[PDB]
């Protein structure tokens, strides 16, 4: 089904993947890009 | 006993990373509350304390056994091995589940699939007050709550017919405030990420007099009669009424700083300052008014005698005209 077959994809990405390496470890830099959604500027102390 | 085989077979072959119907349909997820007590609400930080019991019920159907026993009643040790929703609260400054003395949860995983998971939690929701008729305000300000990660093609929150139910609203820490009602409301909000069905449960606050009336309109309004007890004493003792007048606006001045400190810094004019402004002007027209009947004196007597008993009865009637207008306009706003 839909369900198993999410489940045989997940447990393939994660199944041989190194956390200690970043993405593309020896060629270009990877490309981060930010995105910020201002919920509240709380309270300004002088 | 055999228990324990339904609860290992639950977990076997089961990812906790994915929702129940993760290609299929939506969660539907049906939460309640319980509201212990609405805690002091401080205008100074726009925020307030809430405590509750928050319930979210929803169905798994790989939580599905088929045994003699119709519901499995555990306590937070089960909640870290099952798929949980990720439930935030939209306005809450800082939030906190409880820990003493073992985690307050509760997870019941009835025969078909149905999961109930409650939690206690307090939390300093944010309500930004407009601070306009102060202190004869009136606020409604909520408690919203929606998914983090999940958009509505995935979880979709829902009330209950009986979901919102208030204690006992009498050991509340309600202190200038009084508890009048709440009502539930279901919306869907754009983010950067997706549409999210966004729940909320409006709180209705009025803010009972009391504290205020006794700690600066009572002592204002005896300050003006006490500037007016200088119309009486004689105009040839010169130091007994200026004295009286500038001890008088020192006090006043006094009183309208410790007023404005109670409330926050807003840069409009309340209710309250503005009572604190026109006694500030009475008590300094009635210093003018003694500096120019000595003034006139010299000049001319009879001109001072008459201003003397025509103030006697200018500044009473003026006050209570302005009370009386005031009061009325705010009472009816
Ligand atoms: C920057 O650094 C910061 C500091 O390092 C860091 O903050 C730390 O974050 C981590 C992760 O977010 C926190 O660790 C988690 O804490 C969870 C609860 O946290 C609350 O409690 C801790 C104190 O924890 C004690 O008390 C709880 C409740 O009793 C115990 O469950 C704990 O084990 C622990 O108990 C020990 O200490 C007690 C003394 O206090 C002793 O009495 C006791 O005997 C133990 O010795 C507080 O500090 C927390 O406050 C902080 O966090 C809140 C969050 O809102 C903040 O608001 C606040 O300001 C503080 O910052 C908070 O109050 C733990 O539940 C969690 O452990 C569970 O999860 C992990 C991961 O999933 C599991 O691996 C783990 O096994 C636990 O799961 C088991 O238990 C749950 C119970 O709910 C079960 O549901 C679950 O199924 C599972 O049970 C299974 O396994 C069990 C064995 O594990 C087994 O027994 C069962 O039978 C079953 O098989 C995890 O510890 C850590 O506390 C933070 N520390 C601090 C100082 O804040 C911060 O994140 C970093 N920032 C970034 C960006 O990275
Ligand atoms: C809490 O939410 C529920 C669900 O939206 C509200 O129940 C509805 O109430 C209206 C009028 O009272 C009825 O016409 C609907 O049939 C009800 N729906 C359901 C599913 O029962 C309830 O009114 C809300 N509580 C408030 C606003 O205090």
């Amino acid at each position: 089904s839909n369900m198993s077959l999410v489940k045989e994809t997940v447990d393939r990405l994660l199944k041989g993947y190194d956390i200690r390496l970043r993405p593309d470890f020896g060629g270009p830099p990877v490309a981060v890009g930010m995105n910020i959604d201002i919920a509240s500027i709380d309270m300004v102390s002088e | 006993g055999d228990v324990t085989v339904i609860l290992n077979n639950l977990l076997e072959g089961y990812d906790n990373k994915l929702r129940p119907d993760i290609g299929v349909k939506p969660t539907l997820i049906h939460t309640d509350m319980y509201v212990n007590s609405i805690g002091p609400v401080n205008a100074i930080n726009m925020e307030y304390t809430i405590d509750i019991f928050f319930a979210q019920t929803w169905y798994d159907r790989r939580l599905k056994f088929n045994s003699t026993i119709k519901v499995l009643r555990l306590n937070s040790n089960m909640v870290g091995k099952i798929w949980i929703p990720d439930t935030f609260f939209r306005n809450s400054k800082k939030a906190d589940a409880h820990w003493i003395t073992t985690p307050n949860r509760m997870l019941r995983i009835w025969n078909d699939g149905r999961v109930l998971y409650t939690l206690r939690l307090t939390i300093d929701a944010e309500c930004q007050l407009q601070l306009h008729n102060f202190p004869m305000d009136e606020h409604s300000c909520p408690l919203e709550f929606s998914s983090y990660g999940y958009p509505r093609e995935e979880i979709v929150y829902q009330w209950k017919r009986s979901s919102v139910e208030v204690g006992d609203t009498r050991s509340w820490r309600l202190y200038q405030f009084s508890f009048v009602g709440l009502r539930n409301t279901t919306e869907v909000v754009k983010t950067t990420s997706g549409d999210y069905v966004v729940m909320s449960v409006y709180f209705d606050l009025s803010r009972r007099m009391g504290y205020f009336t006794i700690q600066t309109y009572i002592p204002c309004t005896l300050i003006v009669v006490l500037s007016w007890v200088s119309f009486w004493i004689n105009k040839d003792a010169v130091p007994a009424r200026t004295s009286l007048g500038i001890t008088t606006v020192l006090t006043m001045t006094t009183l309208s700083t410790i007023a404005r400190k109670s409330l926050p810094k807003v840069s409009y004019v309340t209710a309250m300052d503005l009572f604190v402004s026109v006694c500030f002007i009475f008590v300094f027209s009635a210093l003018v008014e003694y500096g120019t009947l000595h003034y006139f004196v010299s000049s001319q007597p009879a001109r001072a005698a008459k201003m003397d008993s025509y103030a006697r009865i200018f500044f009473p009637t003026a006050f209570c005209l302005f009370n009386l207008v005031y009061w009325v306009s705010y009472l009816y706003l």
